[PDB]
């Protein structure tokens, strides 16, 4: 439990960091002043980020299908170039479902 | 209701079963499958010491330089071989055959009795203990294997043509279910040689094993010179 | 009976030849090579070409007649090998995973005219079936009720599943137990058993911290440590501004080869002492010369029009009111209403939301004057918190929330040991939140808590000056004093179906240190149950007004009348128009 | 930010004429007396009906 | 039959008894981009009502029947419609459209 | 059974759209000068009626795709044209919405 801000980077470093930047981590963590926060300052740009991907380990279905092979969309579009449409249509292959 | 199975034994029975003839006579000959060849019967001629020649194809076409006095006809179940008037060649064991399903399927051999270019070259001759493995080879020239399938049949002493097998011109191959496994063909594209490899040894496989080699569509024109190979205790 | 398998097929790939083995696809030197079934001849894979060119060997792939016909938009079959085939394999006896995939021969009609013997198919699909199944569409028009496949069953056509996100909510609201007495929060001395924490059901905690955010800094700015980015909606969705579309010239889609519909010529050259002397010519030019007299071959398109209708179904049309729409046909939905099967299957015209639509003025639309809107797809914050947590359903997460209380969180500690002791909510309909509000008990979503660990950070004073600090904020004029940024009691009553008159009224008492009052009116079904703990009667999971502020009925007033005892008008003395009540609203006004 | 569109609503193409394709009619006008007979009209109008 | 209610079906269906609306010549040619026509009843209905002897307003919409060029080159017998049109007058007007 | 590719038309949906665009805001609002009057449609005698500013028929080669295709740069005939007056005035469009449709 030493992550923070949901996102690996560490509770210390961001401590840290609102300290050398606006002073804020002694006396509770809020959002910084607009004229303080800047171009070039931390908070301004700061932008963390979460995604989910298919397993391999516990999922036992689980076939790794090449780009060579993927179908989604066949019929409607060029192959792998930006070509005028190939194919024709057909049930689509990937991606996975991460919802339903 | 009344369908016959596509790919399935097909028994062809051929009537008389003996035959005895004199110079001019006209001979008839009869062949009856056990569910239906359609057009597709297939008559052979085949001397007893040397390889089957195709006579008549789809009920009633001959072969490129086959004899006029040969003619064929029917339908369905039933075909009919004739001789117009017979001459000295004809003395010859005669084959009932049809190409409609795999396996390919032949009779047991009609006898007729006195009234008292292409090169396909196979392996020399041998004999083995039973279990032991044996593997031939058929050298080929006058084509290139990719333009056409290569067939194996067999003739044992007393019996009829046995079809082993065949690999077709992609490599492909499709056996006899009665051989349980043990017939294998491989071959070599550049050095224009297939080769038949059986495994398991029987008594019952004491025979003379035939390369062959089909038409565009239609049967077995092309023969080998036949590899005898014998298993004794 | 005698019914015939009817075809409906395409074959886009060009082989080589087709034999028995499949289409020849190449060679391997001398040897022909042939499709590989399990995979091949492949879907996306067709003419390299614009122009017509005649194909006398050509395949395709095709599903099969004991596989269900579902529209091709939103079909999912998933991959059953890694050459990304989707047709099904059977385990045989022998332990073997064993092919389904089937070939299909075919000829053309005048090929078929004949007698069969220069017959070769000169098409070639190959068949088979396909787990296919239907993740994110429905059916909006279902043709018929009849068993297994029909051209009938062809007819159905499909639309998309409505979007529905679920998170955690803006500051964790509700995950602690706030403002309920069994449940009351405690920080205590060590060296003494008494609570420091008084707590009650007239309190508002959330709200409190909300208001106070709000008064110190911007709330558009979205911070993800204490999921700190507001719920917030589109104006342009809440708040129609028909304008019209910007369609004025005519846009075009054209053939592949900009021309098409094509006619034969034969060249003519002049004979020169002639006036209108002509001569065929045939020789080095082609006498079939295709050409194209006039314009190229054209269709039309309105983009705007398209573009406006779209936003409009999407946004406004599918979160109206439920009398204006109905039970799609040949489709099945859920009795209970809070299902998402019910929200995302019910019907509504598209002439109710179509362009001219309130056109020239500004105007939101009256049945979603009494809709609350931060509950809609577009709310930046829900989407940005539900984002933080990803795109799955399933998720292991770490959060950090703050303690919103008043009193304890402006506190400076001084030196000893505390009980510092909390209570937290499981319910999911509270602890989080999903965009059309739906039952998330018996839409079976569940969080289940692994860890818990309180931080708090330490200045690290100098011993000589924290002493001297300490003397001074152990004596007895210099103890701390807070209060509430909210500062009320906190009261809400019940108004019946249709009642438009609202009297209350408050025993005598003294009025001393009274701020003035403030007040809004609320739904019955958007409020949880105050000391409820738990309420399974509690079905729905959108904002909650009471705590996060997000008031919406303010128009629904008046007027309001203030009396204090028998008859003694308040602020009364002659100060308004109306001098005993404060008339909010009034229907044409002519005075 | 990857949010999806809007694909509630299809999307459509036409001919620049709105109709496309059309076939060649002759009129047809009913015989009274009958429930269900017909006699060409070939009057003031065209052989030619789109 | 109204003209917005059209085929069920997407693909090539013939259709024995088809039917729909014309405009009869007595009325000028407009295009369809900014066409409009007020109802002339309740029934949603455009075409245009003529004051009869009683006084009552009266529609005058007329039927016209026809069939393909292939089936009036028959004798007669086997004539009969695959089509019948409802020819109108209706009040049709362009308000925020002109004529380019 | 369809042999060969799918049938179908191509469309470049930028391109008219941003064309659509060029002529909305822009070749419209273009000088009286530019213009013609259109054959065979009758128009006001008067040019400072709606019917008159409603009727006369701007080019759209004037204000194309390919113009300025690379710069910032205001069209030149447009420099000394009000460009408050305009359907794009949100105030004025407010204004009017005030009052209502």
């Amino acid at each position: 439990g030493y992550n923070v801000a949901q996102c690996n980077m560490t509770k210390d470093w961001f401590l840290v960091q609102m300290l050398a930047n606006y002073n804020i981590g002694y006396q509770g963590f809020y959002i910084p002043e607009s004229y303080k926060d800047r171009m070039y300052s931390f908070f301004r740009n700061f932008q963390p980020m979460s995604r989910q991907v298919v397993d391999d380990t516990k999922y036992k279905d689980y076939q790794q299908v090449g780009i060579l092979h993927q179908h989604n969309n066949s019929g409607f579009v060029g192959y792998l170039a930006p070509t005028m449409r190939e194919g024709q249509a057909y049930p689509a292959n990937f991606p996975y479902p991460l919802i339903g | 209701d009344y369908k016959d199975d596509d790919d399935k034994d097909i028994v062809m029975t051929q009537s008389p079963s003996s035959l005895s003839a004199s110079v001019g006579d006209r001979v008839t000959i009869t062949c009856k499958a056990s569910q239906s060849v359609t057009n597709d019967a297939a008559w052979y001629q085949k001397k007893p010491g040397k390889a089957p020649k195709l006579l008549i194809y789809q009920a009633s076409t001959r072969y490129t330089g086959v004899p006029s006095r040969f003619s064929g006809s029917g339908y369905g179940t039933d075909f009919t071989l004739t001789i117009s008037s017979l001459q000295p060649e004809d003395f010859a064991t005669y084959f009932c055959h049809q190409d409609y399903s795999s396996p390919l399927t032949f009779g047991q051999g009609t006898k007729v009795e006195i009234k008292r270019q292409v090169q396909l070259v196979q392996s020399g001759a041998e004999d083995k203990k039973p279990g032991a493995s044996v593997k031939v080879s058929c050298k080929v020239s006058g084509f290139s294997l990719g333009r056409y399938g290569v067939h194996w049949v067999r003739q044992a002493p007393g019996q009829g043509l046995e079809w082993m097998g065949v690999i077709w011109r992609g490599g492909t191959t499709d056996y006899n279910a009665k051989f349980q496994g043990r017939v294998t063909i491989t071959k070599d594209d550049s050095k224009s040689t297939v080769y038949m490899e059986l495994s398991s040894l029987r008594s019952e496989d004491t025979a003379v094993y035939y390369c062959a080699r089909q038409g565009s569509n239609f049967p077995l024109a092309y023969w080998g010179q036949g590899t005898l190979v014998t298993v004794s205790s | 009976e005698q019914q015939k398998t009817h075809v409906f097929g395409q074959a886009p790939y060009s082989g080589i030849n087709i034999t028995k083995e499949g289409i020849q696809i190449g060679v391997e030197g001398q040897t022909p090579k042939y499709a590989d079934k399990t995979f091949q001849p492949e879907p996306q894979i067709g003419e390299s070409q614009w122009y017509e060119t005649e194909i006398n060997h050509a395949a395709g792939r095709v599903l099969k007649k004991t596989t269900p016909m579902k529209p091709c938009y939103g079909s999912y079959a998933k991959p059953t090998n890694e050459n990304g085939g989707q047709g099904i394999l059977v385990k045989q006896q022998n332990g073997k995973l064993e092919s389904q995939v089937e070939m299909q021969f075919f000829s053309t009609t005048e090929a078929a005219a004949g007698n069969g013997d220069n017959l070769t198919p000169k098409v070639v699909l190959y068949s088979e079936d396909v787990d296919i199944e239907t993740p994110d569409t429905h059916i909006s028009y279902m043709p018929t009720i009849k068993e297994g496949n029909s051209r009938e069953l062809m007819g159905q056509q499909s639309m998309p599943n409505r979007p529905n996100y679920i998170a955690f909510r803006d500051n964790f609201i509700g995950l602690m137990y706030y403002n309920s007495t069994g449940n009351m929060g405690v920080l205590a001395g060590q060296a003494s058993q008494l609570n420091a924490v008084v707590d009650l059901q007239d309190r508002n905690t959330e709200l409190s911290y909300q208001l106070l955010l709000d008064s110190i800094g911007d709330r558009t700015r979205y911070f993800s440590m204490w999921n700190q980015a507001v719920d917030s909606y589109d104006p342009d969705v809440r708040i129609i501004e028909n304008h019209g579309t910007e369609d004025e010239l005519p846009n075009y889609c054209f053939p592949l080869g900009g021309v098409g519909n094509n006619s034969t010529y034969t060249k003519v050259k002049p004979k020169t002492g002639q006036e209108n002397g002509w001569e065929k010519d045939a020789t080095e030019f082609s006498d079939k010369n295709e050409i194209r007299v006039g314009n190229n071959f054209a269709m039309e398109i309105n983009l705007n029009a398209n573009l406006w209708r779209n936003f409009l179904y999407s946004n406004i049309a599918l979160y109206l009111p439920d009398k204006l729409k109905y039970s799609p046909s040949n489709v099945k939905i859920s009795d209970n209403p809070n299902t998402y099967d019910y929200m995302n299957k019910r019907v509504v015209a598209p002439g109710l939301v179509d362009c001219y639509i309130n056109l020239g003025a500004r105007w939101s639309l009256d049945y979603m004057d009494n809709v609350n809107p931060f509950n809609h797809h577009r709310n930046a914050g829900l989407r940005y918190r539900s984002m933080l947590l990803g795109n799955g359903r399933y998720v292991p997460f770490h959060i950090q929330v703050p303690q919103k209380f008043f009193a304890i969180k402006n506190l400076l500690l001084l030196p000893g040991s505390y009980t510092y002791e909390w209570n937290f909510r499981k319910d999911v309909n509270m602890v989080l939140q999903s965009s059309l509000g739906n039952d998330l008990r018996v839409d079976g979503a569940s969080i289940k808590f692994d860890s818990i660990c309180l931080y708090a950070t330490f200045f690290p004073m100098a011993h000589n000056t924290a002493s001297t600090l300490e003397a001074m904020l152990r004596n007895d004029t210099n103890d701390q004093s807070f209060n509430d940024y909210l500062s009320a009691a906190n009261m809400l009553y019940p108004i019946p179906a249709n009642a438009t008159n609202v009297p209350i009224s408050i025993p005598s008492r003294n009025w001393a240190a009274f701020r003035g009052w403030a007040f809004t009116r609320l739904k019955t079904k958007e409020t949880p149950s105050l000391g409820s703990g738990y309420d399974p009667y509690y079905t729905y999971s959108g904002s909650i007004p009471y705590l996060d502020g997000t008031f919406y009925l303010n128009h629904t007033f008046k007027k309001v009348a203030i009396t204090f005892d028998s008859s003694v008008s308040w602020p009364g003395n002659d100060r308004l128009l109306t001098p005993n009540e404060f008339e909010i609203k009034r229907s044409v006004d002519g005075e």
